[PDB]
Parts: C-alpha cells; sequence; structure tokens
C-alpha cells in the first residue's frame, strides 16, 4: 500500500541528506595525481609532502589536498589515466640527474628522454586537455655532481645542448656553477618547449626544481594549484 | 623456431575462415523491410551523483540499477519511482565498474584498487577479493556463488564468494581487457582486450575457444547477442562490429563517415535487432542488427556516456554519462 | 505624426529586442540541465527583472510618450512607478552581486566552492529582491516620496496626466541605493580582478619567456557607466537644483537606461556554453 | 610456448556456413520481434515508466 511509498520516500530525504553533505565534502577537498617514473624519486616528495593505489592527505592553510598514485599498472597505454579527469593538478616528478643513464638497455633512448615522451603523452590527451602539470625535478644535487664531473658530457647525449646558451633573464641560484645551471635550464627547457606547442591557454606546467632534503614541496603545491584554480576562473570569465 | 609453425597455422585458420564464409549478413537480409525511424524520449532522468558514472547494471526484475560513480558512491536505484534504496561507500574513492547479482542479494563493485568488493545488500561488505595485479575492469556474477573479474593483468578470473580464493585464470590476451559479458547460460564467456581480440572463454575448461581480431585498436564494450551464438564488440576504431561463435569470424561492421569517436559500451536489445552503443560524442546511436543503418540517435546526455544496459524485460535502455546523470530511455 | 510614428517604432524594436534577448536567456537556463551554474542562477535573476522591465515599463512609457497622455488610472500610474523602481533595482543590484561572485571567485578561489551554494545563491537573490521590492513599493505605495509645491500637487491630482515628481531625500535615497553604492562595489572589485589577472599574466610572461582582460573589464564596465550614470547624476541634480535640468533630458536619460537592460544578455551570456545552447533552442 | 599449443588447439573446431548463421539470426530475429518493447512502441497504458 502506501506505507511502502512512505518508507520509501523516508529514506529516498535521508539518503538524499546523506549525499549532500558528502557533496559538501567532496568539494572541499582538492584532488592530485602524483606521476613519474619508477625510479625518478617520488618517494622522496612523498614522503616530503606527507610531512595497489596509494593515497595521502595532507592539509595546508585548511585547504585539504588528496594525493592519489599508482604503480601497479605499468604500461605504454594506459587506461586509467583518463579516469583521473577531475584533479585539479598532475604532479610530475622526473630524476633530471638520469640524463647519461638508460634503463631500456638500448642506445640513446635516455631515461629523460623517456621522461619527456611520458610528460609528451600525459600534456597531448583527449581527456587531459584542461588538467595542469606541476613539475618537479628531483635530485638537482646528483646532476650537479655529475655535471661538474667530466664522467659524462650532456652535448654527447642531447645534441641541441651543444648548441644552447643559458637564458639571459633566467634565476640563478645564490650558490650554483655556470655549468650547473645551465644544465638544469636545459633540462627545464626541454620540458618547457613540450608544454608551450600544444596547450593554448587552457592548462599550464610548473616547472620546480628540488633537491633531495627539500622541505618546501608542501607550499609550492598549494601555490601552484592556487595559481592553477585562478587561471581556470580568470579564463572561463574570458579575462586572462 | 615455433614462430614459423605458429604464423603457417594462423595463416591455414585464416584460410578456413575465408573459405567458411559465401554470403555475408547484408546479402542475405537486404530483403527484409528496415525498422525505420525510432523515437526515444528520457523517461526518467535520475540524479543524485557526486561525479561521473562509468558502470551499471539492471537488476533481475528489470526494475532496480546499481549504479557506480567516482565519487566512491554506489548508488541503488528504483527506476520506476526513482527513489534510492541504498547508498553504499566505497572503501576505495576510484571504481571502474559494478555488477547486480541475479538474485538481487548481492552487488559486486571494484575499481584502480585491485580489489573486487562484494556487498551484502540485506549494507556492510560480505567478502574483499584480491589477487589481480592490475585494476579490474568489469564484474559479473554467474550465480549468488560465483564472479568473474577482468583486471589490467590482462587475466580473467573465477573467484568464489565463500572461500574467497579464485578457482582459475584465464589467459592468453597480450593486452589488458576491458570488459566482459556472460552468455545467457553461463556456459560460455567472452572478454575484449586491447590488443584488438575479443576472445571466448569457458568457465569450465578454462580455454579461449575462438579469438576474433577483426578491430584495429582497443577493444572498450562487448555482449552477447541474446540468442548467445553471436557477440557485438565496440573498440575505439569508431566500428562496432557483430562476431560469430559458430562462423569464428565477423559478419558485419557498424561504422558511418561522420563518427570518428570511440564506442564505450554495446548493448542488443531483447530480440536482438538493435544494437545500441554509446560514443565518445556525447550521444548513443542504436544501430539495425541485420541492417548496419542507423534509426536514431540519444543525444540527451551533456557528457561522454559510459555504460549502457538494457532491461531484462526489454522496456527501457539507461546510459549513464560523465556529467552526473544517469537517464532512462524508452 | 511622422516624429511620433518613428519613435513609435524606435521604442517597438527596443521592446522586441529586449523581450527577445530575455526569453531567450531565460529558455536557455531552464531547458537544459548542463547551465544550471551557481552564477546561472544570478544572471537568471538579471535576466528575469530586465525581461520584467521590458514587459511592464517600457511599453506604457512608450505609450505615455507617444500619446502625451496616461490614459489608465492613477493608481495604474503609481503600480507602474513602482514596478520600473522595482526593475532597475533589482537589474542593478544584480550586476553588482555578479561582480562580487567573481571577485570572490578569482580572489579566494580555494574558499569560493564552500562560499557559494544553490541555498546561498537562494538566499542572496531573496535578500536582492527583497530590498528592491522595499525600495521601490515602501516609499512610493505610502507616498513617502511625493513633493510639496502645488506643481507636484496639481501633477498628482489629475488623472490624466502622470509624470514624476521626487522629494530630495527619497530621490538621494533611491540613487545611493540602486546606483551609486552598486557602482563603488563594482569598481572596486574589477579593479581587484584586474589586478590579479595582471599579476597573473605578469607571472605567465617571466615563466614562459616564449590585453583581453582589459577589454573585457572595460565593456563590462563601459555599458554599464555609459547606460546608467549620466541619469543618476541628472536625478540627484535636478532635486538639488530644478531649474537645471528639463523634463526632456530626464526622459532621455531614464530611456537610455531602460535600454541598458537590453545589452546585458549579450554581455553577460556570451560564454560558448550558453552560444551553443542558443543555437541548439534556435 | 604454450601459444602454439593453443593456436593448433583453437585451429581444429568445426565451422558452419555464414549462409546458415546468418539465416539462423534473422529468423530470431523475425520469430522474436513481437516481444520487443523497443522495437514496437509500447502504448501508454502498456509502459511502466509513462
Ligand atoms: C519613472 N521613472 C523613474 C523615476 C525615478 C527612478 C528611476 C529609476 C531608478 C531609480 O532609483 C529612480 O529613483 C526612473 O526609472
Amino acid at each position: 500500500q502506501r506505507n511502502e511509498e512512505k518508507a520509501q520516500r523516508e529514506a529516498n530525504k535521508k539518503i538524499e541528506k546523506q549525499l549532500q553533505k558528502d557533496k559538501q565534502v567532496y568539494r572541499a577537498t582538492h584532488r592530485l595525481l602524483l606521476l613519474g617514473a619508477g625510479e625518478s624519486g617520488k618517494s622522496t616528495i612523498v614522503k616530503q609532502m606527507r610531512i595497489g593505489i596509494f593515497e595521502t592527505k595532507f592539509q595546508v592553510d585548511k585547504v585539504n589536498f588528496h594525493m592519489f598514485d599508482v604503480g601497479g599498472q605499468r604500461d605504454e597505454r594506459r587506461k586509467w589515466i583518463q579516469c583521473f579527469n577531475d584533479v585539479t593538478a598532475i604532479i610530475f616528478v622526473v630524476a633530471s640527474s638520469s640524463y647519461n643513464m638508460v634503463i631500456r638497455e638500448d642506445n640513446q633512448t635516455n631515461r629523460l628522454q623517456e621522461a619527456l615522451n611520458l610528460f609528451k603523452s600525459i600534456w597531448n590527451n583527449r581527456w587531459l586537455r584542461t588538467i595542469s602539470v606541476i613539475l618537479f625535478l628531483n635530485k638537482q644535487d646528483l646532476l650537479a655532481e655529475k655535471v661538474l664531473a667530466g664522467k659524462s658530457k650532456i652535448e654527447d647525449y642531447f645534441p641541441e645542448f651543444a648548441r644552447y646558451t643559458t637564458p639571459e633573464d633566467a634565476t640563478p641560484e645564490p650558490g650554483e656553477d655556470p655549468r650547473v645551471t645551465r644544465a638544469k635550464y636545459f633540462i627545464r627547457d626541454e620540458f618547457l618547449r613540450i608544454s608551450t606547442a600544444s596547450g593554448d591557454g587552457r592548462h599550464y606546467c610548473y616547472p620546480h626544481f628540488t633537491c633531495a632534503v627539500d622541505t618546501e614541496n608542501i607550499r609550492r603545491v598549494f601555490n601552484d594549484c592556487r595559481d592553477i584554480i585562478q587561471r581556470m576562473h580568470l579564463r572561463q570569465y574570458e579575462l586572462l | 623456431q615455433l614462430r614459423q609453425e605458429a604464423e603457417q597455422l594462423k595463416n591455414q585458420i585464416r584460410d578456413a575462415r575465408k573459405a567458411c564464409a559465401d554470403a555475408t549478413l547484408s546479402q542475405i537480409t537486404n530483403n527484409i523491410d528496415p525498422v525505420g525511424r525510432i523515437q526515444m524520449r528520457t523517461r526518467r532522468t535520475l540524479r543524485g551523483h557526486l561525479a561521473k558514472i562509468y558502470a551499471m547494471h539492471w537488476g533481475t526484475d528489470s526494475r532496480l540499477l546499481v549504479s557506480a560513480s567516482q565519487d566512491g558512491k554506489l548508488i541503488i536505484w528504483d527506476s520506476y519511482t526513482t527513489n534510492k534504496v541504498h547508498a553504499i561507500p566505497l572503501r576505495s574513492s576510484w571504481v571502474m565498474t559494478c555488477a547486480y547479482a541475479p538474485s538481487g542479494n548481492y552487488v559486486a563493485c571494484g575499481g584502480l584498487d585491485n580489489i573486487c568488493s562484494i556487498y551484502n545488500l540485506k549494507v556492510r561488505v560480505s567478502r574483499e577479493l584480491a589477487g589481480h595485479t592490475g585494476y579490474l575492469s568489469c564484474c559479473r556474477f554467474l550465480d549468488d556463488n560465483q564472479i568473474v573479474t577482468s583486471s589490467g593483468d590482462t587475466t580473467c578470473a573465477l573467484w568464489d564468494i565463500e572461500t574467497g580464493q579464485q578457482t582459475t585464470t584465464f589467459t592468453g590476451h597480450t593486452g589488458d581487457v576491458m570488459s566482459l559479458s556472460l552468455a545467457p547460460d553461463t556456459r560460455l564467456f567472452v572478454s575484449g582486450a586491447c590488443d584488438a581480440s575479443a576472445k571466448l572463454w569457458d568457465v569450465r575448461e578454462g580455454m579461449c575457444r575462438q579469438t576474433f581480431t577483426g578491430h584495429e585498436s582497443d577493444i572498450n564494450a562487448i555482449c552477447f547477442f541474446p540468442n548467445g551464438n553471436a557477440f557485438a564488440t565496440g573498440s575505439d576504431d569508431a566500428t562496432c562490429r557483430l562476431f560469430d561463435l559458430r562462423a569464428d569470424q565477423e559478419l558485419m561492421t557498424y561504422s558511418h563517415d561522420n563518427i570518428i569517436c570511440g564506442i564505450t559500451s554495446v548493448s542488443f536489445s531483447k530480440s536482438g535487432r538493435l544494437l545500441l552503443a554509446g560514443y565518445d560524442d556525447f550521444n548513443c546511436n542504436v544501430w539495425d542488427a541485420l541492417k548496419a543503418d542507423r534509426a536514431g540517435v540519444l543525444a540527451g546526455h551533456d557528457n561522454r556516456v559510459s555504460c549502457l544496459g538494457v532491461t531484462d524485460d526489454g522496456m527501457a535502455v539507461a546510459t549513464g554519462s560523465w556529467d552526473s546523470f544517469l537517464k532512462i530511455w524508452n | 505624426e511622422v516624429w511620433v510614428v518613428g519613435m513609435g517604432i524606435v521604442m517597438s524594436l527596443i521592446v522586441l529586442a529586449i523581450v527577445f534577448g530575455n526569453v531567450l536567456v531565460i529558455t536557455a537556463i531552464a531547458k537544459f540541465e548542463r547551465l544550471q551554474t551557481v552564477t546561472n542562477y544570478f544572471i537568471t535573476s538579471l535576466a528575469c527583472a530586465d525581461l520584467v522591465m521590458g514587459l511592464a515599463v517600457v511599453p506604457f512609457g512608450a505609450a505615455h510618450i507617444l500619446t502625451k497622455t496616461w490614459t489608465f488610472g492613477n493608481f495604474w500610474c503609481e503600480f507602474w512607478t513602482s514596478i520600473d523602481v522595482l526593475c532597475v533595482t533589482a537589474s542593478i543590484e544584480t550586476l553588482c552581486v555578479i561582480a562580487v561572485d567573481r571577485y570572490f571567485a578569482i580572489t579566494s578561489p580555494f574558499k569560493y566552492q564552500s562560499l557559494l551554494t544553490k541555498n546561498k545563491a537562494r538566499v542572496i537573490i531573496l535578500m536582492v529582491w527583497i530590498v528592491s521590492g522595499l525600495t521601490s513599493f515602501l516609499p512610493i505605495q505610502m507616498h513617502w516620496y511625493r513633493a510639496t509645491h502645488q506643481e507636484a500637487i496639481n501633477c498628482y491630482a489629475e488623472e490624466t496626466c502622470c509624470d514624476f515628481f521626487t522629494n530630495q531625500a527619497y530621490a538621494i535615497a533611491s540613487s545611493i541605493v540602486s546606483f551609486y553604492v552598486p557602482l563603488v562595489i563594482m569598481v572596486f572589485v574589477y579593479s581587484r580582478v584586474f589586478q590579479e589577472a595582471k599579476r597573473q599574466l605578469q607571472k605567465i610572461d617571466k615563466s614562459e619567456g616564449r590585453h583581453k582582460a582589459l577589454k573585457t573589464l572595460g565593456i563590462i564596465m563601459g555599458t554599464f557607466t555609459l547606460c546608467w550614470l549620466p541619469f543618476f547624476i541628472v536625478n540627484i541634480v535636478h532635486v538639488i537644483q530644478d531649474n537645471l535640468i528639463r523634463k526632456e533630458v530626464y526622459i532621455l536619460l531614464n530611456w537610455i537606461g531602460y535600454v541598458n537592460s537590453g545589452f546585458n544578455p549579450l554581455i553577460y551570456c556570451r560564454s560558448p556554453d550558453f552560444r551553443i545552447a542558443f543555437q541548439e533552442l534556435l | 610456448r604454450k601459444l602454439v599449443e593453443q593456436l593448433k588447439m583453437e585451429a581444429n573446431i568445426d565451422r558452419i556456413k555464414v549462409s546458415k548463421a546468418a539465416a539462423d539470426l534473422m529468423a530470431y530475429c523475425e520469430a522474436h520481434a513481437k516481444e520487443d518493447p523497443l522495437l514496437t512502441p509500447v502504448p501508454a497504458s502498456e509502459n511502466p515508466f509513462r
């Protein structure tokens, strides 16, 4: 009779209230994706940010942030990468000191080049057309120790580095050699060249130089997310 | 050394398939009258999902459905009255599939966590199934006691609820499988992987009798013909194909010059005349199985569709999209 | 005759444009569920206010101007004046509220999702409509606005002719509630938004070595200011000094303020989603 | 490995001509077409949704 309908209506009302509260909570929280090479060094960033899928919840300035990382699924083609369509930013971790070494057992297919190809695939994705990338370049001090040593020359592995010159309007570190500065800025420009070509105002790449003992990664991600949302809102109103 | 023998045997099987075909389905079915234009209206629009839906499964009574969304809520609905009977939170925020047991007592759920969660309606998790390397993609119930889950490990497995350990594992797919569909009698079983190959398995023997590789790109959807002697595979090549098990080969291909987007979900009608396919172009196109000529277009969805299920009664078609809205059509 | 029919043609075209644009906007938000957005609620409120204006006061005002007399009753004249004040106040205050919402969405992006919800938007719309209805009906229907000189007394006594005569206090209060305070708020929030946009553009230029905001804010501010500010400045002036402002210029500026409402759909509904909805509807 | 054995097992399967399978599918569709609410628009009285 109508008693069943009344009970169903009461259950519907309770469920609707519960999902209203859940919607408030979900809209309060921001989502991030931690993507990088296997030996890139995402574990160090994850430990720094915290202080088959790994989820770490951290909040800064009373803003809830959620970071998702998947490592079990390692394939040339990823179907789970289309699932992360509502994430505010995709964190990319690249080993900037892995230019001279190769893990594919083949010549000239350097791990840095593999990371660049992966970044190109992520950027030139139909589903990831509005997701900005926060790029972290781990192990900058390993890169410094490598460049100050004569063991490896980037020109031997990256031909464009021979004719490359340091930018005049750059921001060198307070205590850094010219050679390491040139190397790190060339590596950053390698990713930025891919970043600029495809996207047109929809999404941007934020490059950061990170050491193995850096502790400002939490604030850097917060600022990058704030800038991402500000740019998205500005473009939605056709200002920027 | 054995590669040459394998290539020779593949050439032999291709020659046998070619010699076993005389006239295509179009040649024999061009005589019958076309189905004509079809008008379908959204009888019920179900709202309440926080985020995008990926999959849903109609109940046996063709009245209740379960929908899974990335917000982590496995909402159960009553299509006749548009009332939410249950709302089951998920341990894993990311979910890729869901299922409704034929008895209606249990509801399955699995996502990127590589763990198949099973919930008891009459609501707490009953058994959590683990043992898959990759992300789960689809789950269906053979009965109230067994369930088949196909994951990104390129392996499909048959589980047992009471024991919690997989009874058998099916191997032979180069790429990760993305969809599956049980036979009406549950004797056979198919799954479509990303290597453009759909294989017919066997829940008893555990060996793929036949494989069909007519597609050019990854397969995203699959579904048996109601007869059980044929199935339809929807890939990213913007084509839906209707394979035949007895003929061991393709029969018809469903494509148009205008469409350049892949297919997400494919389902048949009760009589199998209509082949409903959900596209990436924000709409669902319905085809004529015996004609390959599109009859109607279901363009009511704002975002991309992710699922499509025709009721067991053959009364309504439900499509859940990425716009957090699940619409009932008829 | 020739002058009257030309003016009648112009007012008919203005009425048609306003009504068409407004009904198109409300149809766009109402018909499609993808356009149901928190800000789109405020846009719908603005379009509803403009539609009420163009359906109630613009046609009757045109009839008053062309015929040079008020055939309808004096109570109906008071009701028409009240509806006009209501529509103007609601439209300008809704523009101010939309600007404030944009400022919160840009300056405080993290708190914007939590700060504005469906309930908050609904209560804000109710508050603005109640304050506009108060400022319109309460002083007019209770005769707080009526003047004291014999000209006004004769004008209100005669049912045939119904012009506008306002007290200095009521004119000041109506202006400062309808236009000036919303003007200050809009200018402040849009200056802050422009500063934020310039900062973001500077950051992008610095990071990526290898104007639109200025133009958009320019159109948004300039249309509203050029449409309304002259009318409100003469509204202040003729109560400050009666001999300075004539009736013809006052009516002309008021009608410019009226035709302002036609341009609002063309300015605040230029989003690609709105264009797609318009194409689907038409 | 086992791929050659699996493919050899796949090859030795009895098959029927495509004409017979096509005729069977067409006959099934023609015979079961009456009990299809999607093909034939159900009357509003018969329609459970509306
Ligand atoms: C009939 N003309 C009225 C007279 C006074 C007035 C108008 C508009 C907005 C206001 O705040 C007003 O006080 C004009 O539209």
